[PDB]
């Protein structure tokens, strides 16, 4: 616990990076999180939404 | 653009649709700005023979 501040900063940076790289798996109301599965299941007028 | 089609093929004139007429001889772009005008001409073009 002597170097807790630097370790905490590193852990916060790593957690921010992990959250930013994990937010891609979310749907955000869409049908899927993968663009290939969306551009190959709907037409060019409904997949745009 | 003046042309004659089937009464069931009117829905194919809308942009971003499907159909044999809408994909082989006539097609509107996705950024079409205008109005589509259509009317019945059975007593004008159709012939008894």
């Amino acid at each position: 616990s002597a170097l807790g501040k630097l370790q905490d900063v590193v852990n916060q940076n790593a957690q921010a990076l992990n959250t930013l790289v994990k937010q891609l798996s979310s749907n955000f109301g869409a049908i899927s999180s993968v663009l290939n599965d969306i551009l190959s299941r709907l037409d060019k007028v409904e997949a745009e939404v | 653009d003046s042309f004659v089609i089937r009464g069931d093929e009117v829905r194919q004139i809308a942009p971003g649709q499907t159909g044999k007429i809408a994909d082989y001889n006539y097609k509107l772009p996705d950024d079409f700005t205008g109005c589509v005008i259509a009317w019945n001409s059975n007593n004008l073009d159709s012939k008894v023979g």
